[PDB]
């Protein structure tokens, strides 16, 4: 029922993390 | 405890101490009184995890007194209180891994010596094998050890109790201990992977086993046979690698030299083939006397 | 006995499965 | 009909009272504001009106097997202490004494798995 | 409860492979008896005795056994379904006192044996689920005691 | 045929702008239910023949706002889902969604079915 929404929550979410460590690496 | 251990340790590797601990941990564990079974088992455990390996190698009283510790222990497992089942199930946890294999080479060495009372060990081993797999509770250099100690105890043709109040020649009697062994390989080998092929070490041990399984097991009136075909159908079931690895050595032994054993024979054979590359030359052609014995030993 | 029926239901299963492995051509 | 359906069509029906063309006045005194066609088909399950029958016609105009839609093990019964505390407690006005009236009516045998059907049988005895 | 306290292993292995033949035709009586005599207790008796033959033990060395034969039989006794060992089963689980040794002797079997397909292991604990269904269908006010024995 | 044309549509809009005469916007707490009961023509629904779509319409239309009010922008869409066949023409997240809401609703409408049954044995018994 649910499944859905938690795909794209943590779709966001994994894309704030690789902005972050593309932010702090460089 | 850390302060009382080597003290203990060097009361029990004299004479006349270990019946007075016998009987101390019989009135503490034999008790009608559950909270002497569950006191006995938090200090039996407490003086399991303060011990040391090499330690013990020299006394023999001190290894058998040690060894109705550990047995004791593990029989608390299952008693019928379940509080004192759960807390020798968690307090089992919490032991460190070097004192768990000397607790398993001194019963072990109290399998090797006496005669009468591996009815019940192997079954304690059962459960150790069921509760503590990490440490090498049975392994192939396990087995090969008891393989040369059944045969100095069938090819060569005490002054200690009796440890069954801690629960409660050359044909038949050691041969039905070799078997029940054989029964307790079969779950060894369905149960883990056990890969002695990964590593460089267990390579002849596992070699050995394989060769005097052949040896000793290749005479249609033992009770080796039919279980061997009711462990190794589960075993094909479950294991994969090893099993492709020993399949033909088992087809090899099937008619070396019946209702039920039927039954699970015709199992054996149906799992043979259900994922398993058989195929060669000079082996498969026996198949089809295989169905000759379809109407063979139906005839 | 239902043993050897179930024998021959299993034959019967396994060459089903698989011509192959039981009498390809033979 | 219930005392509140009787008295509501009552004053809602004696305010126009026989005739056909007050039928939308009555019932635009009463809410809607219907059509002809809506009218007609009124008039077409059975201009004459009376009392009942404008009951009848508003109230149409808003068995053994329903018992399983509170059972879920299919074995036909329904335990009793379960049919109890949801049949008396979920929702609306049953009160005490007469859900004990339905108890001792429903569970004459006593068994702890009420037969539904036997419930249904005495109900339609009459 | 005497013939198999009857010490002898073998007439009971006798007795418990009569138990498996008779385990083998509990399908087709409904019509088999007499039409119209249809219209005008061995499971709980039978399980105790199994789990202390298992624990029981002798050297028998003329091709037959004890435990061994006995777990074998135990399994075919169960291969059928594992709810044919549970819908003539649950009937005869309303007595406490009995039931903790009987939820214990449950735990020994499987602490014996330990290798098991895991097919009955998950329906086993789908008719977990369904012992909570028949809790939703008599809540009472006890928990703990059922919570424990699960656990 | 099985999307509302513009026939329908204004239809729809003559209809709505006959049953809300008193130009706000909204449609009170004593006339929702009174809305559905005269379409005819390409959408005719009689009180007959469909009572099973008429109560899980009649469930559908109260219970979004628990009661009161609907707006102009909700019972349309409802109806344009419900006029056209959903098994194929919609996309996963709203099909989801929609048949979590339809079994829930069945489910729903199962039990206000057999509570009114159980209020009926309350007073068919007493």
């Amino acid at each position: 029922e649910d499944s859905e929404i938690k795909m794209i929550q943590e779709k966001k979410e994994q894309a704030e993390m690789k902005r972050k460590v593309q932010e702090e690496e460089l | 405890s850390s302060l009382a251990v080597p003290l203990l340790l060097h009361a029990l590797s004299l004479p006349h101490g270990a019946d007075i601990f016998w009987t101390i941990i019989n009135g503490n564990f034999n008790s009608k009184d559950w909270k002497m079974r569950f006191e006995a088992v938090e200090k039996v455990a407490v003086i399991c995890r303060f011990l040391d390996i090499h330690s013990v190698t020299k006394n023999h009283l001190l290894k058998y007194s040690l060894a109705h510790a550990f047995c004791c222990f593990l029989t608390a497992v299952e008693d019928v209180n379940p509080a004192v089942a759960t807390r020798a199930g968690l307090l089992l946890d919490t032991i460190k891994r070097p004192a768990l294999q000397g607790l398993c080479l001194c019963l072990d060495f109290q399998f090797d010596t006496v005669v009468k009372d591996r009815p019940t060990i192997l079954s304690k081993l059962l459960l150790l094998h069921f509760l503590k797999q990490d440490i090498p509770a049975l392994s192939w250099e396990f087995f090969v050890n008891r393989f040369e100690t059944l045969s100095l105890e069938a090819q060569l043709h005490k002054s200690v109790r009796s440890l069954r109040d801690s629960v409660k020649e050359d044909a038949g009697i050691d041969h039905q201990t070799v078997h029940q062994l054989i029964t307790v390989l079969m779950k060894f080998m369905a149960k883990d992977e056990s890969s002695a092929e990964s590593d460089i070490s267990s390579a002849k041990a596992f070699n050995t086993v394989k060769r005097h399984l052949y040896v000793l097991l290749g005479m249609r009136l033992s009770t080796c046979f039919n279980a061997f075909i009711a462990g190794i159908a589960q075993v094909m079931d479950y294991n994969i690698n090893l099993g492709k690895h020993l399949l033909p050595l088992v087809v090899q032994v099937l008619k070396y030299c019946k209702p039920h054993i039927r039954q699970m024979w015709l199992k054996a054979l149906l799992v043979i083939l259900y994922k398993y590359p058989y195929r060669d030359c000079d082996i498969s052609k026996i198949l089809l006397h295989l169905i000759h014995i379809t109407v063979n030993t139906l005839n | 006995e239902e043993t050897l029926g179930l024998a021959i239901v299993v034959l019967s299963t396994f060459i089903h499965l698989s011509p192959d492995l039981a009498a390809p051509l033979l | 009909l219930t005392e509140e359906q009787i008295a509501e069509f009552k004053e809602a029906f004696s305010l126009f009272d026989i005739t056909t063309k007050e039928l939308g006045t009555v019932m635009r005194s009463l809410g809607q504001n219907p059509t002809e066609a809506e009218l007609q088909d009124m008039i077409n399950e059975v201009g004459t009106i009376d009392f009942p029958e404008f009951l009848t016609m508003m109230a149409r105009k808003m068995i053994r097997e329903a018992f399983r839609v509170f059972d879920k093990d299919g074995n036909g019964y329904i335990s009793a202490a379960e049919l109890r505390h949801v049949m008396t407690n979920l929702g609306e006005k049953l009160t005490d004494e007469e859900v004990d009236e339905m108890i001792r009516e429903a569970d004459i045998d006593g068994d702890g798995q009420v037969n539904y059907e036997e419930f249904v049988q005495m109900m339609t005895a009459k | 409860m005497s013939e198999f306290h009857h010490p002898e292993t073998v007439q009971r292995l006798n007795a418990v492979l009569k138990f498996h033949t008779l385990w083998r035709f509990r399908y087709q009586v409904w019509p088999r008896m007499e039409e119209g005599a249809q219209q005008i207790a061995c499971i709980c008796a039978a399980v105790l005795p199994i789990v202390h033959l298992m624990e029981d033990g002798e050297v028998r060395e003329d091709g037959v056994a004890v435990s061994a034969v006995a777990q074998q039989v135990l399994w075919n006794c169960l291969i059928e379904d594992p709810s044919t060992v549970l819908r003539h089963f649950l009937e005869k689980l309303t007595i406490s006192n009995r039931q903790d040794e009987l939820m214990y002797m449950l735990r020994k079997l499987l602490l014996n044996i330990g290798d098991f397909p895991a097919q009955t292991s998950h329906i086993l604990f789908n008719y977990l689920v369904g012992l909570i269904m028949y809790f939703v269908r008599t809540p009472c006010e006890w928990g703990m005691d059922a919570i424990s024995a699960t656990l | 045929d099985q999307l509302l044309s513009y026939n329908d549509l204004r239809h729809f809009q003559i209809i709505w702008n006959m049953v809300d005469d008193k130009r706000e916007g909204v449609i009170p707490t004593f006339r929702v239910k009174f809305l559905l009961r005269l379409l005819r023509g390409r959408l005719e629904v009689d009180l007959d023949k469909d009572k099973l779509l008429f109560k899980h319409m009649c469930y559908e239309m109260e219970r979004l706002h628990n009661g009161g009010d609907v707006t102009f922008h909700d019972v349309l869409s409802m109806l344009s889902y419900r006029s056209v066949d959903i098994r194929k023409s919609l996309q996963l997240e709203e099909l989801l969604a929609r048949e979590q809401l339809e079994y829930t609703i069945e489910e729903e409408v199962a039990k206000q079915t057999i509570r009114m049954w159980l209020k009926k044995c309350l007073k068919r018994i007493r």
